[PDB]
């Protein structure tokens, strides 16, 4: 389909025994850092729960020891349930807006406003239409309407006319009206009406009738984020900047309505709040003046759970000119509990790259398995990982039907992993431009 | 002197001819009203005379 294989595909969930947050060996595509899984899962617990709100979770680690991994994980096994924004800490630096407007976008979009709702929805074959059209239009006209448990003929409105016309609906059309609105979908053609469609061209799909009454309710539970109101509300079609972006700064009056008017509806009980997660990905990317915004809006009400990843030690924080642990200020730190993940063990690696395996469509000797593991253990589980793609490519170069340990040599002798490439650079230093600008390009 | 009768212009509702619960459809070949499928069904299982009795039980007939 439309996805293709990526790094974080083999991801299904957090792998965690949900009678217990016992995190297994290997479950659902993560493979060790248990004790991080289990945190993971004790977080990704009272999210569901949603009465704790605003607390801040940092998962610290080298890199690739699965952080990004793990909070793959959280999203998979959350699901549509629970609103769920990931953002990398560059993308706040709009043109558009302040960063801290851009943070504020970001804690908003992770609370939904869950809005359930009936309608009547009239659905079948079209038997016929008459429309008499009788110099103007619109006059009068009669619809047939078939399941295959029931027929109905309908006199239309003249407003339901147009509609009819505007949709070109015509006999053996399988439609759905919303009869409130008056919008007309059609859902396919029937298959018994094929020769009726003579313009439609032969890759035309065809539908079997529609099952039961022509009418019934169908209801929807819509979830609109606290971020969409407030867009929404913005101009005269403010829902139209949610997708070209071209939101200003929103004001912050029109902010403050919206939470008491979704304070009503949760008291008249028309409406549900559900708190999201915001997973702020690389958050030593931030500067400390979103580290100061963030601080208070962790305490609003409806600030949801935030989540953040670094791979930084003792670092520069940015926009200042001192370090501190993650690159992250204390007073920051203060507010934010911590989930090491550690390096991972030869059998671990093992694991993962079989998983990889899998997830690809690789055969791996188990020899090659072996090899990918050392390179693992010498190299890093990112490049032995980006060798298992290219030892295929060699094998199917040679139309061998597995990997073997040749694939894999040539991979390795191809391409150089960090460390080979940093040597390859110490060794180069005279051809490659220094810090200095300085090169010699004479042989 | 009996010119006291007087009728109506209001939209009137629609009944189904066979349970009298309110009928959202109109069954097209017999022309009975009906709430559901399951009435449909009867209706069109019907002998052949009794589609007529229901339609005359309102004062109405196919012909
Ligand atoms: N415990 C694990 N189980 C399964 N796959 C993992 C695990 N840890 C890392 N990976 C995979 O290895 C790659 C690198 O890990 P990643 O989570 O990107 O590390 P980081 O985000 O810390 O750099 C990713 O494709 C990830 O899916």
């Amino acid at each position: 389909g439309l996805n293709l294989i990526a790094a974080h595909s083999h991801i299904r969930g957090l792998g965690v025994d949900a009678d217990t947050l016992e995190p297994r060996p290997s479950s659902q595509g993560l493979v060790g850092q248990e004790k991080a899984r289990k945190a993971a899962a004790v977080v990704l617990e009272m999210i569901k729960q949603g009465k704790i709100a605003g607390r801040a979770v940092l998962i610290a680690g080298p890199p690739s020891t699965g952080k990004t991994a793990i909070a793959m994980g959280m999203a998979q096994s959350l699901g549509q349930d629970v609103p769920f924004t990931t953002l990398a800490a560059s993308e706040i630096f709009s043109l558009e807006m302040s960063k801290t407007e851009a943070l504020t976008q970001a804690f908003r979009k992770s609370i939904g406003v869950r809005i359930k709702e009936e309608s009547e929805i009239m659905e079948g074959e079209v038997v016929e239409i008459q429309i008499d059209r009788s110099t103007g239009g619109a006059k009068q006209g009669k619809l047939t309407i078939k399941t295959t448990d029931m027929e109905a003929i309908y006199d239309m409105g003249s407003k339901m006319i147009d509609a009819m016309t505007k949709e070109r609906v015509m006999a053996g059309d399988i439609i759905s009206i919303d009869k409130s609105s008056g919008k007309i979908t059609k859902l396919g053609r029937s298959y018994a009406r094929s020769r009726d469609y003579d313009a439609m061209g032969v890759d035309t799909k065809f539908l079997q009738c529609p099952e039961g009454e022509l009418q019934k309710r169908k209801e929807v539970v819509h979830t609109v984020s606290l971020h969409e109101i407030d867009v929404i509300n913005s101009r005269t079609q403010g829902f139209l900047a949610l997708f070209s972006g071209d939101t200003g700064e929103i004001r912050s009056e029109i902010r403050d309505q919206i939470n008491t008017k979704v304070a009503e509806w949760k008291e008249e009980g028309k409406a549900e709040i559900v708190p999201g997660v915001l997973f702020i990905d690389e958050v030593h990317m931030l500067d400390i003046e979103c580290f100061s915004y963030i601080n208070r809006a962790l305490e609003s009400d409806l600030a949801p759970i935030v989540i953040m990843a670094s791979n930084r030690g003792v670092s520069r924080i940015r926009g200042t000119d001192y370090k501190s642990p993650h690159g992250l200020p204390l007073d920051f730190l203060d507010r934010v509990v911590i989930i090491n993940t550690h390096p991972y063990t030869p059998d671990e690696l093992r694991q993962i790259l079989s998983i990889r395996a899998q997830e690809e469509e690789v055969d791996l000797t188990p020899d090659a398995l072996a090899l990918l593991t050392k390179i693992g253990q010498e190299a890093g589980l990112r490049y032995a990982s980006n060798l298992i793609t290219t030892s295929q490519l060699i094998a199917a170069k040679r139309r061998a039907k597995q990997v073997g340990v040749e694939d894999v040599q040539r991979s390795f002798k191809l391409f150089y992993d960090p460390a080979r490439s940093v040597r390859f650079v110490q060794e180069s230093e005279k051809r490659l431009i220094g810090n200095d600008g300085v090169v010699d390009f004479s042989y | 002197t009996n010119i006291e009768s007087a009728p109506s212009l209001a939209p009137m509702k629609h009944y189904c001819d066979v349970t009298g619960l309110p009928a959202p459809y109109l069954d097209p070949k017999t022309r009975l009203r009906y709430h559901n499928k399951e009435i449909f069904a009867m209706i069109r299982n019907l002998p052949q005379g009794m589609g007529e009795q229901f339609l005359e039980a309102r004062g109405a007939h196919t012909v």
